[PDB]
């Protein structure tokens, strides 16, 4: 369950950072 | 839980479900279809193939009578049983050992397929 | 006069042959080269990345406002 | 062999991982032929471009 | 049996997969007309289709065209008239045949196991009709079909940090103006063919696992192929339908629609009741009824999220509702509730309908909550009314 | 040898296995009606997840 | 092999057909790079789509508007011009790509049974396609399109007993006009979606019989799944298409094109050279060549007429064209025919060429007329040959 | 007329084409009739002996390796391929025979073609 965790929470950073390279809103991110 | 002879609702229940499974010619253990549950296509691989051939006979004429749009004659519906269940106790083991199975690591012995 | 293929079965032995017409082998004590294709690989996705990238801004983008519009509104 | 080796024990022993890298690779890649591919033009058409023009700001 | 010489067409290669999905498919025989209603359903689905490719030859999806345009198919077009009033009656009978595919789902349970599937493929289709009905409305371009898609694509502005971006995106340019309706023209053409994908995969999952009855119970004993036992009954069922649409084309095309689609689009004044079509009539209705329209958006999205969690429920053993006395009584409240709700959305926000929509929305989602509690009870009668 | 066994418990065994198993090559041999065996880049590819 | 329990999601039934006709379907080892092209057109046919949806939500279908629209796409819209480079350039692709689809088909002799059906229907797709091009280039309204228009469906009035009569309908009216456009434009949208159905039956066929190989033995014993072994080849594939593709957008968006048609259509002029897009040329040769106009569209119906006919010739029991030299050189001959009658089109009607093009028609059908031949006398080989 | 190697400058150029090609993949003239294709190859391979079979499948198989490797029989095997040594043509023959003796007088065929 743990090492689900982690794969869970790699894979939630590696879509958050394709979404982000989708969309790039570098400028919208102001904090 | 007051169900059985202290509910004047239940008892009202059981009257209406007697009075329609009778009407078919049904019994309720019928209802259960043995594709929803996986569990009760086990049941009636392990139960006797007298009691299934005649839950199959059972079945065959209530679809039968359903689509002639008519009821029993009142002779068969007086000769009814419909809560002379047969299903309940061997659908329990079978959840039972479902419940240890899966209590203490194993493998279900059978899984729905993704449709 | 026993067949090709009995006698591969019956005797086999450690000096394998291959083809090696379009695909030269290895000296059979060598590490395998598995990263090198690994690498060549991402190269090529992310090619693809960017490709696929592209084609989907490009179309949404096109679905967007227009030059008109943007002149038009004051 | 010892440095795509160890990069491939760096990055590649998770498919998370392997996919944050591409996706940073291919932004990184992308951003760095853009960068190339403008200097190569402004290399070969010089003295063409917008602001090069000698009056440009002399309409009024 | 080896195939050396071909004795029938039907079984030939050719025509072998039509054989066995149209002509041989084992059907339970005591089935009702409401399975009509679903073939009934997908016959709308192709009128459709039909008229509005023949429509789409003569009409211009620019703003200053789209209403004349259609002026012209109605007075100049030889029998131009005809193919309008198909058109919109059609996508009203269209709606009306989901409408009642649906309720009988819900009334004999159709939508449990094993049928999840054939469930949310449906609900994926009823989603695209509702966008493609929506669309196409906004193209006629008069009072009704600007102020409604001006309202519609506006309250996606609920979205918490996108919705502005989605809804200037969407709109193309600030309003509703040519640039969206070149825009829906497109999108309207296009989706009717996503929707005969959807419908065909629709029906391959229910061929997966077989059909239900009105019994609600395993009917492998007695089947019978579906021709000519089936197409038989279909055929009446869309000879009524046929006498039906024919009454509403024919003599009382308007009464479904509403006057004010008949004045030219002019976004200045405001006609002073804006309400979709019919048949969007009850989704309008919670949305109007729950307000902060924040709220009223995600109160859509839990209403196509219950939808799509009927299926997979817990126990829920018996399956028909003539064997369900309380399940029978909730359908028939929800269905009372349903027709409530349409009724309330064509009505001012002026009181008491905005307490009547608040009650009424409360309940359907009620019955939406209340359906396992049922089953988990049921599951446990067997062992209580034991007769001995 | 009773201490070297039980000295073995998951994260060793995750170890030993990444160390021995995770995207290496294997080698099959195989007789008899083997017609439907998948070939060897099936098992090659087998050898590790992408979910992970 | 019970199913008790869930093994791999590919053999699921959820994903069970596509795992078995694409993962899963076995194919010869040693098929070439010339099965690609039956690859990619389809990934044409979806470009094609994609991009005509996008440009259909800018696109104005009326006479006064079509040829301003389209360069609104061009200027004002932002990747319009990418959008309208990539359907043009991808209407030719499609058509390049097509034609290499049928030329290996002819090499190798994949028309041979059992692929009839195959063949019938690459017919029949290959009608979808010529219609769908030629009434969308009708669409942007210049002088090109416009006449080009006048000129081929004016040539419909060839039909004996109907002939004015069908002209006039199609047209809407008397001359093409508005009518004619709007038709043209709802034709253009409906058709690509045939195609795909047709395109699916095609490879429903090819996969109830399998594919051929370059050496058009019978090829049951040695072969592999087509996920991952092809798969890559296609890949191959589609990345050399998508490079001259990117050449064929980015560097000579227009060489491909005829400049005739960036001005607006007038209907009191006509252009000097009035001539379709390069891929009808060969077919324009043919019917300008036979003279006497009707017997010209008896031309054209009986080059479909030998296409269809192809499959159902003679004994010929070699099919591979890499073991008959004889139908190799013919082969060989047939496609410079085509390229030299393709060259023919594009030229003027005045002499020499009206020769030029009246030989080349006559040695194309010769094409057809002697393979038969060729069949029978080599049904004869072995006895000949023989070494005893 | 009947044309010959003998007695035609021109098919015995094509013949010994024919052998160089078939040679050259190592499998015999007849292996080259598909079954799939007239379905009296079919029966006629079926009424053939089974070690003659298996060799037509091999001869098959080493073709279709051959093929894909891009590469050609060595010139050992080829030096010793002998194509045109038949083993199907009088059993066609007579399988074709039959078929038009059963045709011509009454009769049903005896295998069909599925439609496609
Ligand atoms: C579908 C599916 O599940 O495929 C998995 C399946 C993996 O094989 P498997 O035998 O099911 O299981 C192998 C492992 O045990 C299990 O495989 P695995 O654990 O390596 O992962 C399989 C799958 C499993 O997914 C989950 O577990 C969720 O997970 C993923 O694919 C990871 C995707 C991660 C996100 C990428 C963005 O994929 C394939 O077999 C390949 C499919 C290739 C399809 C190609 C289609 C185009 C080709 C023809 C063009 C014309
Ligand atoms: C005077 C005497 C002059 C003699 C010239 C002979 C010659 O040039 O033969 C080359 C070659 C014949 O050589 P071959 O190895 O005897 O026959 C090739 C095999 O049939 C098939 O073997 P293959 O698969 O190696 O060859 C297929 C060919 C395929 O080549 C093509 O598809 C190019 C067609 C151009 C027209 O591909 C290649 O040659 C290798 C490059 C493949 C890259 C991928 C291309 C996919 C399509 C790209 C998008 C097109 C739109 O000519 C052709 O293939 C035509
Ligand atoms: C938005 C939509 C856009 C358009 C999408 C594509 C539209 C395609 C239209 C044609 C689809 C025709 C049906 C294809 C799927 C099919 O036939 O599945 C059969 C399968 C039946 O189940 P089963 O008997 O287990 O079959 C597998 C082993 N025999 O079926 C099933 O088990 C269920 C399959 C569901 C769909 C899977 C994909
Ligand atoms: C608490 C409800 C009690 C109940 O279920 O009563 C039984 C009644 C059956 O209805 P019915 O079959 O018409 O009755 C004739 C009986 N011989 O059931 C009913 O009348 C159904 C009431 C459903 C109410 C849902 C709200
Ligand atoms: C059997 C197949 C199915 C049946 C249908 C027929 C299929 C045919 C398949 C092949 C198609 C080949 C098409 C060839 C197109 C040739 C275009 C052409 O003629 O281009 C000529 C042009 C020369 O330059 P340009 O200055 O335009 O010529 C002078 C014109 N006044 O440019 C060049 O010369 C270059
Ligand atoms: C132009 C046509 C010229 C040939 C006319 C005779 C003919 O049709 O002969 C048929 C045969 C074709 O042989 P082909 O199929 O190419 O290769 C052998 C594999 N079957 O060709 C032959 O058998 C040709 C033998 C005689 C040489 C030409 C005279
Ligand atoms: C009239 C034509 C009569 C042909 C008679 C049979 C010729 C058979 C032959 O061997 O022709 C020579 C050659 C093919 O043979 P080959 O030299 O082996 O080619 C591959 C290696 N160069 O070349 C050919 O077979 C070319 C045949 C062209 C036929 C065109 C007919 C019009
Ligand atoms: C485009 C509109 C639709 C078409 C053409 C369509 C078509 C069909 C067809 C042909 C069947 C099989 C015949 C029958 O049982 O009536 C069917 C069954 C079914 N449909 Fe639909 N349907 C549509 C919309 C819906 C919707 C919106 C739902 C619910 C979300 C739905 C749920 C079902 C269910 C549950 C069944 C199972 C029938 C049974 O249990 O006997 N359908 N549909
Ligand atoms: C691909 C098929 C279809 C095409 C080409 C099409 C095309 C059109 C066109 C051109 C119009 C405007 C003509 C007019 O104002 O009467 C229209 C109107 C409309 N369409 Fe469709 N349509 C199609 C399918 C559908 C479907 C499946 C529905 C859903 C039921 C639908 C619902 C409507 C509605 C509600 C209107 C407005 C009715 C009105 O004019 O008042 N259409 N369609
Ligand atoms: C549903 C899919 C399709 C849609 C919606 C569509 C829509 C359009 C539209 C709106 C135009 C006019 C815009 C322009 O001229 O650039 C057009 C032009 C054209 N289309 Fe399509 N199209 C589709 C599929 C196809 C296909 C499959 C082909 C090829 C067989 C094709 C060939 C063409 C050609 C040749 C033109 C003329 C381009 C020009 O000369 O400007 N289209 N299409
Ligand atoms: C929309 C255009 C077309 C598409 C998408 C298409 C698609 C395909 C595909 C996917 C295949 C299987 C892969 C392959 O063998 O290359 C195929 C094979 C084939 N196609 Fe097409 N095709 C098209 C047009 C045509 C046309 C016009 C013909 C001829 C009239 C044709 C005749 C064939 C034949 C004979 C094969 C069998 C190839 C073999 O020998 O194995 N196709 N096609």
């Amino acid at each position: 369950q743990p090492a689900d965790v982690k794969a869970a929470a790699m894979w939630g950073v590696a879509a958050a950072t394709g979404g982000l390279y989708l969309v790039q809103v570098s400028i919208l991110v102001l904090p | 839980f007051l169900d059985p002879k202290k509910n004047w609702l239940a008892a009202q229940h059981m009257k209406s479900l007697v009075k329609r499974l009778s009407k078919y010619g049904l019994r309720y253990d019928d209802l259960y279809d043995p594709y929803y549950d996986l569990d009760v296509k086990e049941a009636l691989n392990r139960l006797p193939k007298e009691v299934v051939d005649a839950r199959h006979a059972r079945l065959k004429r209530a679809i039968d009578l359903s689509m002639k749009h008519e009821y029993l004659p009142e002779d068969l519906q007086a000769m009814q049983t419909p809560f002379r269940g047969y299903l309940q106790d061997m659908l329990a083991l079978v959840k039972r050992e479902r419940a240890e199975r899966e209590a203490l690591g194993g493998l279900p012995l059978y899984q729905r397929s993704i449709p | 006069e026993i067949p090709a293929t009995v006698a591969a079965v019956k005797n086999p032995s450690s000096k394998i042959i291959y083809d090696e017409h379009n695909h030269e082998r290895f000296p059979p004590g060598d590490p395998s080269k598995r990263a090198f294709a690994y690498f060549v690989l991402t190269g090529g996705r992310f090619v693809y990345a960017s490709l696929i990238r592209l084609l989907v801004l490009k179309f949404v983008l096109s679905m967007s406002a227009s030059k008109d519009v943007l002149a038009l509104a004051s | 062999g010892g440095i795509f080796e160890s990069l491939y024990k760096v990055v590649m022993r998770r498919n998370s991982v392997y996919v944050t890298f591409v996706i940073a690779g291919a932004f990184l890649g992308e951003r760095a032929v853009d960068y190339g591919i403008h200097k190569l033009w402004e290399a070969n058409n010089v003295g063409k471009r917008y602001e090069d023009i000698p009056v440009l700001g002399q309409k009024l | 049996t080896i195939r050396n010489q071909r004795f029938s067409l039907l079984k030939e290669p050719i025509s072998s997969t039509l054989n066995q999905h149209l002509i041989d498919y084992p059907t339970p025989s005591n089935l009702s007309y409401w399975w009509g209603f679903g073939s009934l359903a997908g016959i709308c689905l192709v009128i459709q289709i039909v008229t509005g490719v023949f429509l789409a030859m003569h009409y211009t999806p620019h703003v200053d065209l789209a209403f004349n345009s259609v002026e012209h198919v109605m007075r100049d077009v030889e029998g131009g008239w005809l193919l309008r009033y198909m058109h919109a009656n059609g996508a009203s009978m269209f709606f009306i045949v989901v409408y009642l595919h649906i309720f009988r789902g819900l009334y004999y349970a159709s939508y449990s196991s094993p049928r999840e599937f054939v469930w949310c493929l449906g609900v994926v289709i009823f989603l695209l009709m509702i966008v493609t009905a929506f669309t196409g409305y906004v193209l006629p371009w008069g009072q009704m079909s600007f102020w409604g898609a001006t309202v519609i694509t506006s309250l996606a502005s609920a979205i918490p940090v996108v919705g502005d971006t989605i809804v200037t995106w969407l709109w193309g340019g600030f309003s509703v103006d040519n640039a969206t309706l070149n825009r829906f023209f497109s999108l309207h053409y296009l989706l009717p063919f996503l929707l005969v994908g959807a419908s065909l995969l629709h029906l391959a999952a229910l061929h997966q696992y077989g059909s239900n009855n009105p019994l609600g119970v395993h009917s492998e004993m007695d089947q019978i192929s579906f021709y000519p036992y089936f197409y038989v009954k279909d055929l009446v069922g869309w000879v009524a339908f046929a006498i039906f649409f024919s009454i509403w084309i024919f003599y009382a095309p308007n009464v479904l629609g509403h006057p004010d689609n008949y004045i030219p689009a002019n976004p200045m004044s405001t006609p002073p009741h804006i309400v979709p079509e019919w048949y969007f009539l009850p989704i309008y209705a919670i949305l109007r009824s729950i307000p902060d329209k924040s709220g009223g958006v995600a109160a859509i999205a839990l209403v196509f999220i219950c939808l799509l969690a009927l299926p997979f429920f817990k126990s829920m053993y018996v399956r028909s509702s003539s064997f369900r006395p309380i399940y029978q009584g909730i359908f028939w409240l929800l269905l009372a509730d349903c027709l409530l709700l349409g009724w309330i959305g064509c009505q001012p926000v002026e009181a008491p309908f905005v307490t009547i929509g608040q009650i009424s929305s409360f309940v359907f989602f009620l019955f939406f909550a209340i359906t396992p509690i049922l089953g988990r009870v049921g599951r446990g009668i067997p062992n209580s009314y034991t007769t001995d | 040898l009773f201490a070297r066994i039980d000295a073995v418990d998951a994260s060793t065994i995750k170890r030993v296995a990444n160390r021995f198993i995770y995207d290496k090559d294997v080698a099959i041999a195989a007789m008899g009606p083997i017609q439907r065996l998948p070939d060897y880049n099936w098992f090659r590819r087998r050898t590790y997840w992408n979910r992970y």
